[PDB]
């Protein structure tokens, strides 16, 4: 089963550079064709590059000029991306992908040339947030959402976790590490005129659970290398 | 090259729903057509004009000729609402091409009123002299509410912040509100209240101190 997974810094300045890796497992970078896309908040995609996995061979969205590059690593099985001198038209979701390529003969003398053509994309990443800015990044506080009495007094009550603060996008939660994933929901953050996001994520539990079964919410910030699981005391 | 989409169309659960995508002579590339359910990533549907990729349902057909390629979803259904995109390889220049993209909404579509969760402040935070009230809006449609906050019932301003609503994986939308408050002003009033408009009705959720 082929996954894909984007990674790499969340923040970058603008005029510098954005580096981005896709650690590819359950088949080798050398078997396939990669490609990168995008999507600003909001809009559609749009193509970036893409790369012959043992080939090197490489093609460019014209429109982005001199400034990508693509390559391959075989020894840790990944491929990578950089966009140089970004602005804030480079914010945006960053996905890595498999293209679907096949060759065609065609018999010279000589001989045979090849030719390619390519088909969908597939075993998409789950895309990476990148956010060109100036602003500083900030690790979340975390803070408890408590039922209330009257709440509890019902059959079912939602508890959650508040994360306040952060910069930039985004933030993941689970609950008690992720073996909890009936009645979650996480709400998309808010933008504060402070500058800083935050977010709220809330599990939906019977109320005989409160206060005999223990509720932890997982909250991951890459940006900021933030990881804090959050006792929810009841 | 170009490519061209309109950027909605809806249709009546059963009904059959029509993307098209359009390009000079689009019917000599291989058409391919991605849905996406943002934020989830794109999902490959048909490839080579009309080769379904696996676990994509026979009611998902594709075809291609002149200038347009059609994605065609028969019987639709709740399931099926979501951005399709199409997209081409063109060869001579080595560029791929995605059109921009046509938001699916499956009609009626019953009015759902918004379920409210309020939260106070945690003791955590109030000790570092904050007080962040939380309101929680669920499960509505249409995507659309007015949310405003009192205090011992005069109208609160501000400090208040609001959402976009946000589509849901059941189709149903999501919004929140914060009331951004310091320790002494939360403990200044005796009640707070979160009132949610949608579709003529409200919905209202109190706390207190």
């Amino acid at each position: 089963q082929l996954q894909l997974q984007e990674s790499g810094p969340g923040l970058v300045k603008p005029s510098e550079t954005l580096s981005l890796t896709c650690a590819v497992s359950g088949g080798s970078i050398s078997n396939n064709h990669w490609s990168w896309i995008r999507q600003p908040p909001g809009k559609g995609l749009e193509w970036i590059g893409l790369i012959s996995g043992s080939g090197g061979s490489t093609d460019y969205n014209p429109s982005l000029k001199s400034r990508v590059t693509i390559s391959t690593d075989t020894s840790k099985n990944q491929f990578s991306l950089k966009l140089s001198s970004v602005t804030a038209a480079d914010t945006a979701v960053y996905y890595c992908a498999r293209i679907d390529v096949v060759i065609t003969s065609h018999e010279d003398d000589f001989g045979d040339y090849y030719t390619g053509e390519y088909y969908g994309l597939d075993s998409w990443g789950q895309g990476v947030v990148v956010t060109v800015s100036s602003a500083s990044t900030k690790g979340p506080s975390v803070f408890p959402l408590a039922p209330s009495s009257r709440s509890t007094s019902e059959s079912t009550a939602a508890l959650g976790c508040l994360v306040k603060d952060y910069f930039p996008e985004p933030v993941t939660v689970s609950w008690n590490s992720g073996s909890l994933t009936s009645g979650v929901h996480t709400f998309p953050a808010v933008l504060q005129s402070s500058g800083l996001y935050s977010l709220s994520s809330v599990v939906t539990v019977p109320s005989s659970s409160l206060g005999t079964q223990t509720y932890v919410c997982n909250v991951n910030h890459k940006p900021s290398n933030t990881k804090v699981d959050k006792r929810v005391e009841i | 090259y170009d490519l061209t989409q309109a950027r909605s169309v809806s249709v009546s659960p059963g009904q059959t729903a029509r993307v098209t995508c359009g390009g000079d002579n689009i019917g000599s590339k291989s058409v391919q057509w991605y849905q996406q359910k943002p934020p989830q990533a794109p999902v490959l549907v048909m490839s080579a004009d009309d080769e379904r990729s696996s676990g994509i349902p026979e009611r998902f057909s594709g075809s291609n000729s002149g200038n347009t390629a059609t994605l065609t979803i028969s019987g639709v259904e709740a399931g099926d609402e979501a951005d399709y995109y199409c997209q081409v390889w063109d060869s001579s220049s080595h560029h791929m091409l995605f059109g921009g993209g046509t938001r699916l909404t499956v009609l009626g579509q019953p009015k759902a009123a918004p379920s409210v969760t309020l939260f106070p402040p945690s003791s955590e935070e109030l000790q570092a002299n904050k007080a962040t009230l939380v309101c929680l809006i669920s499960d509505f449609y249409p995507g659309a509410v007015e949310v405003a906050w009192k205090a011992d019932g005069s109208a609160v301003n501000a400090g208040v912040e609001t959402t976009k609503p946000s589509k849901q994986s059941n189709n149903k939308y999501a919004a929140s509100s914060y009331l951004s408050l310091t320790s002494d002003q939360w403990k200044s009033h005796k009640s707070y209240s979160c009132q949610v408009t949608h579709e003529g009705s409200t919905v209202e959720k109190t706390v207190a101190p």
